[PDB]
Parts: C-alpha cells; structure tokens; sequence
C-alpha cells in the first residue's frame, strides 16, 4: 500500500530504470506491476503469486 | 525451384499467420476489456 | 512477453503431440508412399 | 455505424458510450470479415477459368 496503491503480490526488488519523475508502474495488461518506495528510494517489482 | 517460390514472397504462408493472429487478437481485446470501467465508479475493485 | 503478462487468468496449454512425433508421422508417410 | 445507431445525435449520450470500451470496433472488425469473405465466395465460385 503506497500512498494510495491497494493490492497484493509478492513484492520484489525492481531492476528496472524509472525516470527521476516516474513512480508508477504500468504492463501492456494495463495494471500497477512497479512502484518505488518514497521512504527508501529504491524501486519495487510487484510481481503476482 | 518450388524452394525459391515460398522464400522470396511472404504472403505464401497467410492462411497459417492469420489463425494466430485472430488469437492473439482477441487474447489482446479480453486482457484490455477489464481497464474499461463499464460505467461503474472505478475500473479498480477496492476503491469501490 | 506478451505470453508472460497473460498471467492474468489466462493459461495456453501445450498440444499433446510434439513437433518431432509429427516429424516421426510425416517422414513414415513419405517412407510408404515411396517405397 | 457506432454511435449514430444508439444514440445518435447526442452529446451527452455519446460522452457516455465511448467509456464502455471497444465494442463497435469488433463489431466493426466482425461485419468487415462478413464482407471481404462475401466477396470471396462469388470469386473462388466463379474465377475457375
């Protein structure tokens, strides 16, 4: 749950590049897949189960 | 010279290119279908 | 990865004859129908 | 035809149908495939010489 994100998933660290504005992440399914942590910067890869 | 017919061309091989693209057509339309929020408050679940 | 993100609910399943058995089909046809 | 069909000559009502989604684009897609094979028909029945 990030500011506003609900879901589920098993979450993993996200290798992916996002661009310094860029938070959300979308897939061609059109569905939230990668966040980024605003505590920690580090980007998450919300893979499902 | 059968072998230089099918592989200079490539409309030969149409009516096998068309079955997986009718499929992968309409797996496409299914996925994209539920972003539609067929006029309910929101396309997402738990914001309901 | 079109077939990976169709995780949603969507499974394709694999046929139950595999591409060399029917290799094995057609090269023993052409086998009889020549010999 | 889309929206002449339906509601035709409306704003609000057109406003209100594009967020269904792609419906008469298949619908579309599917009469187009009626037409194109039609037309196939009377060419393979015909054009053997």
């Amino acid at each position: 749950n990030f500011n506003g994100l609900k879901g589920t998933g098993v979450l993993t660290e996200s290798n992916k590049k996002f661009l310094p504005f860029q938070q959300f992440g979308r897939d061609i399914a059109d569905t939230t897949d990668a966040v980024r942590d605003p505590q920690t910067l580090e980007i998450l890869d919300i893979t499902p189960c | 010279k059968i072998q230089d017919s099918l592989s200079s061309t490539a409309s030969a091989l149409g009516k096998l290119q068309d079955v997986v693209n009718h499929n992968a057509q309409a797996l496409n339309t299914l996925v994209k279908q539920l972003s539609s929020k067929f006029g309910a408050i929101s396309s997402v679940l738990n914001d309901i | 990865l079109i077939c990976a993100q169709k995780f949603k609910g969507l499974t394709v399943l694999p046929p139950l004859l595999t591409d060399e058995m029917i290799a094995q089909y057609t090269s023993a046809l052409l086998a009889g129908t020549i010999t | 035809d889309c929206t002449m069909y339906i509601c035709g000559d409306s704003t609000e009502c057109s406003n209100l149908l594009l967020q269904y989604g792609s419906f008469c684009t298949q619908l579309k897609r599917a009469l187009t495939g009626i037409a194109v094979e039609q037309d196939k028909n009377t060419q393979e029945v015909f054009a053997q010489v």
